[PDB]
RNA sequence: UUUAGAAGGAUUGCCGUCAGGAAAUUAGGUGCGCUUAGCAGUGUACCGCCGGAGGCGG
């Protein structure tokens, strides 16, 4: 019935992330006190003498997955996509993937370089008007995935229910407290120059791009071919690639293009791990077209 | 015992003869084939056995000595005559006969057949081409002498080929009317001279250049030709001029 | 191309638009003009077609 | 073994006078640009040191 992908196919995001803003703080008086942190002209940024704590504030928007297709030039492929998505929501209610996304918040991976050399890291998660119990951050490894933590389960249930379709939106706000010490460097994100390291300013203060945080949350792929050799999560990409060490971990029949033109064009039932990876690519988004 | 192709690339000839009693333009084909035969005869006296059996003529640029008037016609120029042997040799001003001269840049494709055809043959041709002429003109410079294998190692240019079919299939009532009508229909053809025809029998007369050979009185014969590019060509063999001799006819043909 | 360029960076230019950290709502203002339908025929090279349309 | 072999075109020169391009104009109707992204790569190498040039310490 179906021979190829249409000439115009696109998916939107389902995980929208705001940009981050930096503050200075003291630890023992953290919940009554806040000061701006500015970039000091290369360019560099360093905490003041009177403060010893960095504060990161950002938020996330969660949208349903069915209502995330922007264009499709053939109605039959759209019906096939909706049928496969309802078959996924029959088995697993987007719950393993959501648990991995809350795990990346708990692990505090978003602090990229700012995680090494800290002494106390705490993270509090706010949804609606309820603040959930905090996290320790230095009790979670960056290579495992906890599945028995109650607060992580309570957040992941709501995130999974919102992606399923039983809820239409969810707004998640996260605050982080990192104690590095007085007069230490904070390392913010760097801009693109089309010489000199020019740093990024948001509303006068300093912060990270939303892309860098979204890259942190998508490191949830542990279903690649050569997993047993190198046992480290890789961020989710089409021709699965890690800029860390120079190796295409998916060049061929395990890539997204073949795995999606082996599920919808040739109705074969795939393993659950490949279905996890295909749905994760659809919670990421992109242009997926085919000439002719 | 071996067969190959040698290319003489981009040769400048200055002041070559351009008059064949009804044609002013490209020199006759017999001059180019005689240049090939003279190169063969000079290479075989240096004890290098080779035989040239076919030549292809490629054109890159030309200039006729003269000027173009406002009406678009050519007016030829000739050098000032000097002392000419005869009854008026001690005079100061001599006679002016009919003459025309042309300047050419051309390339030659030679089919050679010998016992050895390497690049030492190319070196010998390089050493033997600075003592020869083409038509009655001198060689100023050449670019490079090299071996070729296929049609894609040939530089760009336009070759000359025979078009006798377009002359036998036209008009009527005489051959010259066919010539004029065939030249009026398709505008990219030229008249060329292609050899000689006998006017007497073979024998010995008094006054020959070599008194030990056979002699015949001849008349030039003319045919039609055309130009084809080097990137629209089929085969090497369809642009190579060769000698052919019947009884009473001395020609140059493309088989 | 996949053999030679699967891992090669890609800088790209773009533009974006976000709200502030102190605001949570967007306000959009626009206007509409409504005109009669019989008085909206700009050109017609035949009067009978105009009378039929009217 | 090439319609073969050979060739000084030269000297001199006043284009000039005059002039009206000019009048008229209806370009008009419609409209979805747009889905994705870590400025990374290491971000750059300091004082010396004897020697005199040439070679190790922190």
């Amino acid at each position: 019935t179906l021979k190829s992908r249409p000439e115009n196919l696109s998916f939107a995001r389902c995980l929208n992330t705001t940009e981050a803003k930096f503050w200075q703080t003291d630890f023992l008086k953290r919940h009554t006190f806040k000061l701006p942190l500015l970039i000091t002209d290369s360019q560099s940024c360093t905490l003041s003498t009177e403060c010893d704590t960095l504060r990161i504030d950002f938020g996330i928007k969660v949208l349903p997955v069915k209502e995330s297709m922007y264009s499709c030039s053939d109605y039959n492929y759209r019906t096939a996509i909706y049928q496969k998505i309802d078959e996924y929501i029959a088995e697993d209610g987007f719950l393993t993937l959501a648990k991995r996304y809350v795990n990346n918040i708990a692990n505090a991976r978003f602090l990229w370089r700012n995680r090494k050399g800290a002494e106390i890291i705490e993270t509090i998660v706010t949804i609606e008007d309820k603040e959930y119990p905090s996290f320790n951050s230095k009790s979670f490894n960056l290579d495992t995935f906890v599945e028995d933590n109650a607060t992580i389960n309570e957040i992941a249930q709501q995130i999974a229910d919102t992606f399923a379709g039983k809820r239409e939106y969810l707004n998640i706000y996260v605050t982080c407290f990192v104690k590095i010490g007085c007069a230490m460097e904070v390392y913010p994100s760097q801009e693109m120059t089309f010489k000199g390291k020019k740093l990024f300013k948001f509303e006068g203060s300093a912060g990270m791009h939303s892309q860098k945080i979204n890259n942190a949350l998508r490191t949830i792929d542990t279903w690649y071919p050569d997993y047993t050799t190198y046992e480290f999560p890789i961020p989710v990409e089409n021709y699965g690639a890690a800029r860390s060490i120079g190796i295409p971990f998916r060049p061929d029949t395990k890539s997204f293009y073949k795995l999606i033109d082996r599920m919808i064009l040739k109705n074969e039932d795939l393993p659950i791990e490949d279905k996890h990876y295909v749905m994760a690519i659809l919670i990421r988004g992109g242009m997926f077209s085919k000439k002719q | 015992m071996m067969k190959g192709y040698i290319l003489l690339e981009k040769v400048n000839i200055e002041n070559a003869n351009a008059f064949n009693n009804i044609i002013v333009g490209i020199p006759a084909i017999t001059s180019f084939l005689g240049f090939a035969r003279a190169l063969e005869r000079k290479l075989n006296a240096k004890e290098i056995a080779i035989r040239i059996n076919g030549v292809g003529l490629e054109f890159h640029e030309y200039e006729l000595k003269g000027y173009k008037n406002k009406r678009g016609q050519y007016v030829t120029s000739c050098p000032l005559p000097g002392s000419i042997p005869g009854q008026n040799e001690k005079k100061l001003d001599a006679h002016i006969m009919n003459q025309a001269y042309i300047d050419l840049n051309m390339s030659f494709l030679l089919e050679v057949e010998g016992p050895h055809v390497d690049m030492s043959t190319c070196k010998s041709i390089k050493s033997t081409m600075e003592t020869l002429r083409i038509a009655g003109g001198i060689i100023r410079n050449y670019k490079k002498i090299r071996l070729i294998d296929t049609l894609a190692d040939i530089p760009y240019g336009y070759f000359l080929t025979l078009r006798q079919d377009n002359l036998n299939d036209a008009a009527g009532d005489d051959m010259l009317d066919k010539m004029i009508h065939a030249l009026q229909q398709e505008d990219t053809l030229v008249p060329i001279a292609v050899g000689f025809k006998a006017l007497s029998e073979v024998g010995h007369v008094e006054g020959q250049r070599d008194p030990e050979k056979d002699h015949c009185f001849v008349e030039s014969i003319f045919s039609l030709g055309g130009f084809e590019c080097s990137k629209i060509l089929e085969d090497i063999n369809s642009c190579l001029w060769r000698y052919k001799t019947e009884e009473g006819l001395y020609l140059c043909t493309i088989i | 191309k996949l053999e030679k360029e699967i891992m090669d960076p890609n800088p790209q230019k773009s533009q974006s638009c976000t709200l502030s950290t102190e605001c949570d709502t967007l306000r959009i203002d626009f206007g509409i003009k409504v005109l009669p339908v019989k008085e909206s025929m700009y050109s017609c090279s035949d009067y009978n077609y105009r009378t039929a349309i009217y």
